[PDB]
C-alpha cells in the first residue's frame, strides 16, 4: 500500500532533512511483531514500522496525548511506499512454512496494526506530507493542523513490495514471549523511541512510553468478556 | 424491534470508541460508550448507553458489551446504531445521553460499512 | 541509509600462500550468523575462493568499460539459500596482489569504476545498493600519498547534480594515519564535508592505525556509523567494522 | 439436523472480514461477512439469532468462535443453511443464511465435515 | 440507586489499577482492586472490592469484573466510583476496605473522565 | 467418572492445529484435531457436546481451554474416551472420541492423571 | 468461609502458574494449577485444584478459573491461596493434591502482595 503513515514528535524541519533511521541490526521477524526488539527490550530492530491505515495514526496520537507526562507536538508523516516496504503477513506465511509458529496472539496484531515495515532507513525523499496533530485539551480531541508539504519529496510511482522480507533469520522455538504494546493495542514498534531519535547528534528528550503485555488484552477480546 | 429499522434507529459510521464506562442503575448493569469521529471532525460525542435489566434493547446487552469491549481496546472504525429517547432517569439523561446502544457494526475503512443502511 | 548495512574491511595481509584457506575460513565465519557482515570490503584479495560460480550476467558497465563479474558464491548447502555476490575486476589475473573485490549479501543495483585524476592509477571499484554507495579502494604502502586524492575524486564525482542525493562511504587500506589525512584536509579547507571514522586502537601488529573509513557528511545519520575494531579472533590479524551507535 | 447435513452448504479458505451485532425482536443477532483469503467471488454473509431458529442452542458458541476467527484473521470454513430467516428486510439488509458451523482451515486440506 | 449518585457514591479520578485480588467470602465470589494515582502523586491507595452475593451492587459484579481486569493489565488511567461503608466483615474490612466497586470509567483525556461527576 | 479413570486414554505432546464448531442436535459441539509437535503421527480428533454424554458439566470449561490451548501453540496432553458418540455420520466425519481433559506439557512431564 | 481465614486458607506468595489442567470429576468440572516460585527458590511445586460442584468453594469456581487462566498467559508473579485437605477422592489426591484453590492475588515489586496476609 502506497503512502503509509508514521507518527513522529520531531518537527517537519528535522524529518525533511534527516528522515527516519533504523534503530539497529536485528532482522528477526518474531521479535519485531512482539516488540521485544523495538522499544521495550533490547532495541536493535532493523526495521521502521509504519501503519497503512490513517486511523492508526490517530490512535497513536491519542495514546501519547493522554498521559499528562508527554510535552510536544506530534506530526503524521506520509511516506511513499517503495520496493523496500513489506507487509508482515507474506513473510509470516513463509516463516511458518519454514517451521515457525506464530500464535494467535501475534496474528491478531499483524491484522490490528496493519504494519508495512521498511527494511532500510526512510529517505527524506519518500516523505510527502507532514500534518501537525493538535490536541484540544479542553475537548480531548486530536485534530489535523498545518499540513506542510516537503519540497524534497521525489514523486516517483511505486508500491509496497509484495513478498517475503529478504534475509529473514531462521525461526526459533515457540517461546510464547511478551508482546509489547501501548495505547489501544498499538505495537511498541509504533512508539516514539522505536526509531533513531538522535538527529545530528542531538537526542530528542520526550516521554518514554510505558508498555503493557498484550496477551491478556487479546485474550480479553478473543474470548468474549 | 430491529437494530436496522432506519426509521427509529440512527447510525453514525466510521466512529471510534474513545471512552468506556460501566456501572449499575436501578438493580441492573449499564455500560456507556463515548463515540468520537476518527479524524476529529464532528467535535461532539455520541454518548450511547445500554442498561441490562430495562428497555426493549435489554436482550442484546451482553452481546453488545463483549463487542463494545472489542471496539474500545482496539479503537477500530465502528458504525454505532443508537435509539434516541430511551432513558427517562433525568440525571442519567444529563450526564449521559438518552441514546441507547442498539447495534455495533465493523467498518472496513473506505466509505462502506457492513450492516443495515439508508438507501 | 549508509548505517543500515554492517560493513567491514578485512584486509588479508598475506601469510605465505594461505589465500584460499584464509578466504574460505575467515570470510565464511565472518559473513555467516545473525551478526554476519552485510557488505564486506575485502581489499588486495587477488585470488578467488575457488567456490565462486561462473555465468555472471552481462555488465555494460557504467562510466568505465572494464567488466566487473558478479560471482554467486553460495555459502549454504542445497537446502539453504545463503548466496552472496562478489563483484571482482580482472585487472591483474597474473599477480593476484592488488586486485580488489566486494562481496555483498544482495545484488548491487549499480556498480561504479572511478580513478584519480592521475592517469597511471588503477581504480577503486565500489558498488551501490539503491541510494547507498560502498566504494572499495587500495593505496600505496609507501605512506599512501594518494588517499587525499581519492577522497577528492570521490567527492567531485559524487557532487554531480544527478548524483547529489547518493550517500557514500569509502573503506579499505589507506596506508596513512587518519590524523595526517584530516590535517591536510584542513589545509585544503575540506574540514566539514567528509568525516573520518577510525578505531582508537592500532589495527596492525606493527602499531599502524590504518584501515579506516571516510564518509560523506551530508548523508543522513552519517554520525551514527562509527568504525570500531572487531573482537579478538586472534588469527594473527583482524579487520575493522563500521557499526551503528546505539540510540 | 446437523452442521454436516446435505442441506447445509459450506465455503472453504475464507476469512471473516466484517462483523456486526444487534437485536432483532427479543434476540441478539450477530452477522459476519467473509470473503476468500487472497480474493475472489462475492462476499458471503451469515447471521445467527439468539432466540429464533432451530440453531438456538449454538448461538453463544458460534458468536465466540466467529469473534475468535475475526480477531485472528484465520482462514476458515463457514457453514450456512440458506433461506432460514423470514422477514425480507433482514434479507435485503444482511442475508438470509444462518451460521451453523465454523472450522479452522489450512493450506490445502482442512478440518470439518465435507460433502462426498 | 445509581453509580453517579454523588452525594453518596464518591470517586477517585486518574487512578490506575495496580493490584488485583480474587476470592470468596461467605459463599459469594468477590474481587478487589488497588488503585494509585496515575499522575505519579502520592495518595493512600484506594481499595475497592465487590462481593457477588452481598450488597445492592451485586447485579453488576461480573460487569465490573471483566472491566477492572482490563484496566489492570492495560494500566489505563481509570476513574473508580465507590460507595463508602458497604462491607461489614471486620477481617474483610481490615485487609481490604469498606469501599464497594460501583463503577469504572476511562479517564483518557488527562483533564476529566467520561461519566457522572459532582458539579 | 474422571479424566484419569483408565478407560480415558491420553495423548501427550500434542498441539491443537484445527478447531471446528457446530451444532449436532439441540446441543452445541466443538472438535479439535491435535497433531504431534515433533511430527510423524496420526492426528487425534476429540469432540465434546453440550447436552449429550456424561461429560455435560465440563463442556464450557473444555471449550474455553481448547480455545486457549489453540490460541497458544503450547504442547498439551489430550484426554479422550473412545466410543462416546453413536451417530455413524458424526464418527465418519470427525471422530468417535470425547474431549474430557486438557493439560499443559512442559518438556518431559505433563500435568495430569498419568497412568 | 473466606480466603483470608488464615486459620485455614494458607498462601504461597510470589508464585507463578506454570501448568494448567482441566477435566471433569464426579459430574463436575474441575481445574488445577501448578505454581513454581518465579525466583526458582525451589519449593515442591504448589498444586491447587478446584471443582465446580464439590466443596464449599463452589461459587468462586468460574471466578477463580478465569483468573488462573489470566495469570497463566501473563506469567505474572502471583500469590496463591489454598485450603489444605479439601479433596477426599484418593485417585484425585494421589495425582494433583488435597489443596483447593481459594484465592488468586497479583503480586508486584518482589515485595507486598495485594490481599489477606498474616503478620
Amino acid at each position: 500500500i502506497d503512502f503509509v503513515y508514521r507518527v513522529d514528535p520531531n518537527p517537519p524541519d528535522v524529518i525533511f532533512r534527516d528522515g527516519f533511521s533504523l534503530l539497529g541490526y536485528n532482522r528477526d521477524l518474531q521479535q519485531l511483531i512482539s516488540g521485544r526488539s523495538c522499544a521495550g527490550g533490547s532495541s536493535d530492530s532493523r526495521y521502521i514500522v509504519t501503519t497503512s491505515d490513517i486511523n492508526k495514526t490517530y490512535a497513536i496520537a491519542r495514546a501519547y496525548y493522554s498521559h499528562s507526562k508527554f510535552k510536544g507536538n506530534l506530526y503524521r508523516y506520509k511516506i511513499r511506499a517503495d520496493n523496500n516496504f513489506y507487509s508482515l503477513t507474506p513473510s509470516v506465511n513463509y516463516l511458518e512454512s519454514q517451521g515457525g509458529h506464530f500464535n494467535a496472539y501475534e496474528k491478531s496484531m499483524i491484522r490490528l496494526q496493519s504494519e508495512y515495515v521498511s527494511t532500510l532507513s526512510i529517505l527524506p525523499e519518500n516523505i510527502q506530507k507532514a500534518v501537525a496533530l493538535v490536541y484540544d485539551s479542553s475537548t480531548g480531541q486530536i485534530k489535523d493542523g498545518t499540513s506542510t508539504i516537503n519540497t524534497d519529496y521525489v514523486s516517483i510511482s511505486s508500491v509496497s513490495n509484495p513478498g517475503v522480507i529478504p534475509f529473514l533469520p531462521e525461526p526459533q522455538a515457540n517461546t510464547q514471549q511478551r508482546i509489547d504494546a501501548f495505547g489501544s493495542l498499538i505495537s511498541s514498534c509504533f512508539s516514539i523511541y522505536s526509531v533513531c531519535q538522535t538527529h545530528r547528534g542531538q537526542k530528542t528528550e520526550v516521554y518514554k512510553m510505558p508498555f503493557y503485555d498484550a496477551r491478556p488484552v487479546i485474550q480479553f477480546i478473543i474470548s468474549g468478556n | 424491534e430491529w437494530t436496522g429499522d432506519y426509521e427509529n434507529i440512527g447510525y453514525f459510521s466510521h466512529e471510534v470508541i474513545s471512552e468506556f464506562h460501566v456501572g449499575q442503575i436501578d438493580g441492573g448493569a449499564y455500560f456507556c460508550i463515548k463515540a468520537v469521529k476518527a479524524d476529529g471532525s464532528r467535535s461532539t460525542p455520541l454518548i450511547a448507553c445500554s442498561v441490562s435489566n430495562e428497555s426493549v434493547w435489554a436482550p442484546s446487552f451482553k452481546v453488545l458489551l463483549e463487542q463494545a469491549r472489542y471496539f474500545y481496546v482496539t479503537e477500530q472504525s465502528v458504525r454505532i446504531y443508537y435509539d434516541h429517547n430511551v432513558w427517562t432517569n433525568q440525571p442519567f439523561v444529563n450526564t449521559f445521553s438518552t441514546n441507547a446502544l442498539v447495534g455495533l457494526s465493523s467498518c472496513s475503512a473506505a466509505t462502506d460499512c457492513f450492516g443495515p443502511g439508508k438507501p | 541509509n549508509i548505517s543500515d548495512y554492517r560493513v567491514m574491511t578485512w584486509n588479508l595481509q598475506g601469510s605465505s600462500a594461505s589465500t584460499e584457506s584464509k578466504w574460505n575460513i575467515n570470510v565464511r565465519q565472518l559473513l555467516s550468523g545473525t551478526a554476519g557482515v552485510d557488505i564486506l570490503m575485502v581489499q588486495e584479495a587477488g585470488a578467488i575462493p575457488t567456490s565462486a560460480v561462473r555465468t555472471g550476467r552481462h555488465i555494460q558497465p557504467f562510466g568505465v568499460g572494464i567488466p566487473i563479474d558478479e560471482y554467486t558464491w553460495n555459502l549454504g548447502t542445497t537446502r539453504r539459500q545463503d548466496i552472496r555476490y562478489i563483484y571482482y575486476s580482472p585487472i591483474d589475473v597474473g599477480a593476484r596482489r592488488v586486485n580488489l573485490a566486494i562481496v555483498t549479501r544482495r545484488r548491487a543495483d549499480n556498480v561504479y569504476v572511478l580513478r584519480p585524476t592521475t592517469v597511471a592509477s588503477r581504480p577503486i571499484i565500489g558498488i551501490g545498493l539503491g541510494n547507498d554507495v560502498f566504494l572499495t579502494t587500495h593505496a600505496l604502502a609507501s605512506g599512501g600519498p594518494d588517499a587525499a586524492a581519492i577522497v577528492r575524486v570521490t567527492y567531485n564525482f559524487f557532487r554531480t547534480p544527478q548524483m547529489r542525493h547518493l550517500s557514500w562511504l569509502l573503506g579499505g587500506d589507506f596506508n596513512r594515519a587518519p590524523d595526517r589525512l584530516e590535517s591536510d584536509l584542513m589545509t585544503e579547507h575540506l574540514e566539514r564535508l567528509v568525516t573520518i571514522i577510525a578505531p582508537t586502537e592500532p589495527t596492525q601488529i606493527g602499531g599502524n592505525i590504518l584501515d579506516y573509513g571516510v564518509i560523506v557528511d551530508r548523508a543522513p545519520y552519517s554520525q551514527r556509523v562509527e568504525a570500531l575494531r572487531n573482537p579478538q579472533l586472534a588469527s594473527d590479524h583482524y579487520p575493522v567494522a563500521f557499526e551503528a551507535q546505539h540510540c | 439436523e446437523w452442521t454436516g447435513d446435505s442441506s447445509i452448504n459450506y465455503y472453504s479458505d475464507e476469512v471473516i472480514s466484517d462483523f456486526h451485532v444487534g437485536q432483532f425482536n427479543r434476540s441478539a443477532y450477530f452477522c459476519i461477512k467473509t470473503v476468500k483469503k487472497s480474493g475472489e467471488g462475492t462476499p458471503i454473509i451469515a447471521c445467527a439469532l439468539s432466540h429464533d431458529s432451530k440453531w438456538i442452542p449454538s448461538f453463544n458458541i458460534m458468536l465466540e468462535q466467529a469473534r475468535n476467527f475475526y480477531i485472528t484473521g484465520h482462514s476458515i470454513r463457514v457453514y450456512v443453511q440458506p433461506n432460514v430467516w423470514s422477514n425480507k428486510s433482514f434479507i435485503e439488509a444482511l442475508s438470509s443464511n444462518a451460521l451453523v458451523g465454523l472450522s479452522s482451515c489450512s493450506t490445502s486440506e482442512c478440518f470439518g465435515p465435507v460433502k462426498p
